[PDB]
């Protein structure tokens, strides 16, 4: 259901990590990446 | 914790050996933070 959606603007956050630390990119995660590089907000809205 | 964790031999899983840690300070912050754990995941608690 993207294609029928008008967002007001979009955000491409892009980086490069850890092949199995993939799963920290998600709301509520906790552990390396989450807590000292990047987290997303727990009311995130957005594809990953 | 490093006695159970570092300890030289596990017992085989069916006769899984249960230490009793008692009458300490157990500081559970340096489990979570060591990245030598593949799984270390809790139920009716978090790590935090």
């Amino acid at each position: 259901k993207l294609n029928d959606l008008c967002f007001t603007n979009v955000y491409a956050d892009s980086f490069v990590i850890r092949g199995d630390e993939v799963r920290q990119i998600a709301p509520g995660q906790t552990g390396k990446i989450a807590d000292y590089n990047y987290k997303l907000p727990d009311d995130f809205t957005g594809c990953v | 914790f490093g006695e159970v964790f570092n300890a030289t031999r596990f017992a085989s899983v069916y006769a899984w050996n249960r230490k009793r840690i008692s009458n300490c300070v157990a500081d559970y912050s340096v489990l979570y933070n060591s990245a030598s754990f593949s799984t270390f995941k809790c139920y009716g608690v978090s790590p935090t």
